[PDB]
RNA sequence: AGGACCGAACCGACUAAUGUUGAAAAAUUAGCGGAUGACUUGUGGCUGGGGGUGAAAGGCCAAUCAAACCGGGAGAUAGCU
RNA sequence: GCUCGCCGGAAGACCAAGGGUUCCUGUCCAACGUUAAUCGGGGCAGGGUGAGUCGACCCCUAAGGCGAGGCCGAAAGGCG
RNA sequence: ACACAGGUGGUCAGGUAGAGAAUACCAAGGCGCUUGAGAGAACUCGGGUGAAGGAACUAGGCAAAAUGGUGCCGUAACUUCGGGAGAAGGCACGCUGAUAUGUAGGUGAGGUCCCUCGCGGAUGGAGCUGAAAUCAGUCGAAGAUACCAGCUGGCUGCAACU
RNA sequence: AAUUCCUUGUCGGGUAAGUUCCGACCUGCACGAAUGGCGUAAUGAUGGCCAGGCUGUCUCCACCCGAGACUCAGUGAAAU
RNA sequence: GCUCAACGGAUAAAAGGUACUCCGGGGAUAACAGGCUGAUACCGCCCAAGAGUUCAUAUCGACGGCGGUGUUUGGCACCUCGAUGUCGGCUCAUCACAUCCUGGGGCUGAAGUAGGUCCCAAGGGUAUGGCUGUUCGCCAUUUAAAGUGGUACGCGAGCUGGGUUUAGAACGUCGUGAGACAGUUCGGUCCCUAUCUGCCGUGGGCGCUGGAGAACUGAGGGGGGCUGCUCCUAGUACGAGAGGACCGGAGUGGACGCAUCACUGGUGUUCGGGUUGUCAUGCCAAUGGCACUGCCCGGUAGCUAAAUGCGGAAGAGAUAAGUGCUGAAAGCAUCUAAGCACGAAACUUGCCCCGAGAUGAGUUCUCCCUGACCCUUUAAGGGUCCUGAAGGAACGUUGAAGACGACGACGUUGAUAGGCCGGGUGUGUAAGCGCAGCGAUGCGUUGAGCUAACCGGUACUAAUGAACCGUGAGGCUUAACCU
């Protein structure tokens, strides 16, 4: 249940080795407005692929 | 059928309600109900029957609510659980006349007499 | 396990799921474009699109069925008068889902579900 | 008429499960007992520590009881750690 | 704003205790709120509580308390 | 100690079903309980339903399952004559129509008569309300249809009992 | 026997099988008449046993429905 | 002048209970467990008086003897009293062999059947109930058998608390009494969110020497090893009869394990219907909410078992107790010494699963990259520009894969999901209208209407073109081969 000896900062780092965030690595650029968006996502001005899908 | 199972009696000499104290045949056999032989106590008996209350002797299950499965997939289910009383040493029918339906699964060895006496097979 | 099974529980009971899908389908018929989380939109397709396939045929029993589902007579009237002729030649896919940005309160994958031939 | 009967409020606490770093320093959820009386509850008051009170259990006397709590003797004493 | 669900001998409404400004309006979101907060019982100002009839006060007692004198007790004090 | 699943005296008490302040659904009125979004492993908690057997489980029927309401039959051993006794066992329950354009019963406007002639009485006798029963029909597998609502009997120890 | 060590005494009974139970016998280690003796209808959230109904208690587990557990965002302890 | 006799004399003068207990210490000192020992206990061997008709050893073994195990009662007090939970049951095991069954043998006072005793052998298997808290034990009925021991008398950070083992109460006995019992009876709180090792599953990084995609070899490791009954041989052998083959065959089961859902069912809160009470959509009708899914009645997919298929083998190698052949030592003799042949569920293979992180990192097939410059502290390097290959990764639609990663299918050269069309299934003749009926209701339209997770089709909706990672011919020494 409880630890019997205190874990080291080395063991803390080895456990946290996989708690490293993943970057997006690719941001899609829309044709009719060259603003960047998440791929398969709207452009935050309202465009998907070449068309203004949402007015807001 | 199982242990602590009450059964009706098909044959006349066997009397009324009987209970399965042991499922004979097998080391840890739990459930046996088609042509199997089970050790039987007589929990309640009429005096016209030859056997009496508190007596242990064998029986063979003839009717089961679970029912037999035929080779083509047919399931004959008989309402009620029934047994034909048999002697402990001989495993031969005590009752002279068998009552109710019987199955063709009871066609082996001493059960030929049971299907011979019983009307509907 | 979940093998060849359909429907999303969405962490609610069946009465709440039916109530949300009725209210949601009414909102989609009224506004024709709504913002909802992406799993809820995917399950919304299966409740809105049968109503339009009902509404392609206009009869008293069909109006009663589309009232028994969604329990809103204005949604029934819109489904049978305005939509239906809007989607009569169309063979399915009346609702279209566009994934949008994550919700600020909790990181939920969000989307916009809309009727396909919306004017604007 | 009934320290009568079934049963809500109300009073209590028989069994079980959960909780047991709890939602809670004894509760929750199903069932349980009593429920016109030796019943219950509000507001005041009275009884004070080798004393009170007790349909009695070493029970209760402010989450404390085989002699409450607070200050003083007091830096008691400790052949023990 | 439109639907949905819950309580409805209450999770509705009012007196008493108890709290003491938590009520209302405006502004802000550092800290508190087991999250975000534009919101708040949070911060900061400013308002608001109007009685011959409602309570208190008051007049009168109960259990009981105090109790001039008095009886008693080493003193404190006990009883009346 | 907390924006704590606890504790906290009194007042009011709508409709329908119902004996009811139970319970169910709702009025008036107030709330969704100050973290959410997904997936739908084990395992845990709270439930529903299970072939055949049925207490073989277990320290023990612990727990679940079961019975449950009204009316009417009936109903013991012992007894302290009260009991035991809802003993046990059971049957009828829905809707429609007729009896009866809604009956038994309740309540009582007019008219009339009498009188202390007015908050008077008398066959006052229209409306309103109205339960139960009998007969016949009719639906379902099922009519206490939900919530609610008892498991029953026998032998013994102890304590009379509340 | 709420008491009997030996002891699971012995007879009758209940179960296929009964160190439990009931009626007892009397060989009472070590009952006994207000420290009451013995019976007793009713009553008991009392002790022991049997039976019927009933069933996931069990054979022997299976599916489904919700709250956790798993993943993502925010806040973020503990004993040791 | 002292039985100050506890005699170096606490004072003239002093008994007990504590389970209501509290405090300071101790493993200086008992209870559990471990540890030493093994008297006792269990097992084995030695001598053989004898019982066995005679015959010590078929089987038992007198009086005595010698060991082995740690295995019961003990001995000790080494360890923990600044805490190692107590029997039993449940769940899950694992080992030894002093073997209960099954396997192989020897002797038999072994005719057969069935036995006794001893040797080899641990692969697998090795009951359910009545009683009681019970391990036990006794009993009922099975079975091939219902093994004996170790594992903190296995297992309470896994479960239980029936028992001893607190606090309430009573009975019997003891004591004047408080109370006590190596007696009885009733009741009596069982905490933990897993750091490390360990296991069970599933992944990231890097390595394996250019980088990829696949198929493998198998070094190792794991699983699985049970057995009954009926018949044929055969009423044969054997036998005074009664009875009756423990070779070789075939079928059918019990238990166990794996897979699957075609059947038989179970569930199926996401399908259909009945129906109680109430509320609502104005109302009639039709519906929806709520009451455990309100209560039910059926039920598709999926999962499942009780349903269905299959398997534990045959064979080969080397063996164990045992049985031998040839054969000297020791002219005979002898299973062994030289040789040689048999021989079991044990061992190694054979069957099934993982498996090259097998750092000993293996093999085979295929794919893809062959441009310059600058500096340099040159087995070697660093940088710049151009170039990004096969492929992976990401993103999206998703799955009979899944906790998450992972794995698989698809991405407009598209059937990957939802929708749509048709069918199947399931429920049971919808709404509305008409007719009959005083009405409830019935009849027709109508096996109607709804219908899921299923089957077959269909781009209607979403799977955008990019972008990212990965590069630009791969070290140094030595051999057949050619300059």
């Amino acid at each position: 249940a409880v630890q019997q000896n205190k874990p080291t900062r080395s063991k803390r780092g080895m456990r946290r080795s996989h708690d490293a965030l993943t970057a997006v690595t690719s941001l899609s650029v829309d044709k009719t407005s060259g603003e960047k968006h998440l791929r398969h996502h709207i452009t935050a001005d309202g465009y998907y692929r070449g068309r203004k899908v949402i007015a807001k | 059928i199982q242990e602590q199972t009450m059964l009706n009696v098909a044959d006349n000499s066997g009397a009324r309600r009987v209970m399965c104290i042991k499922v004979l045949g097998g080391s840890h056999r739990r459930y046996a109900g088609v042509g199997d032989i089970i050790k039987i106590t007589i929990k309640e008996a009429i005096p016209r029957g030859k056997v009496k209350k508190g007596d242990v002797l064998k029986a063979v299950v003839v009717r089961t609510k679970k029912g037999v499965r035929r080779p083509d997939g047919s399931v004959i289910r008989f309402d009620g659980n029934a047994c034909v009383l048999l002697n402990n040493n001989s495993e031969q029918p005590i009752g002279t006349r068998i009552f109710g339906p019987v199955t063709r699964e009871l066609r082996s060895e001493k059960f030929m007499k049971i299907i011979s006496l019983a009307p509907e097979v | 396990m979940r093998h060849r099974k359909s429907g999303r529980q969405l962490n609610r009971n069946s009465s709440h799921r039916q109530a949300m899908f009725r209210n949601m389908a009414g909102s989609l018929v009224r506004h024709e474009i709504i913002k909802t989380t992406l799993p809820k939109a995917k399950e919304l397709r299966r409740v809105v699109e049968p109503l339009i396939t009902l509404a392609k045929t206009d009869s008293v029993a069909n109006r009663r069925l589309a009232f028994a589902r969604t329990r809103d007579n204005e949604i029934v009237a819109k489904l049978f008068n305005e939509l239906g002729p809007r989607f009569a030649s169309r063979a399915g896919g009346y609702t279209r889902i566009l994934k949008c940005g994550f919700r600020a309160g909790d990181n939920a994958p969000m989307a916009y579900i809309e009727l396909v031939d919306r004017s604007e």
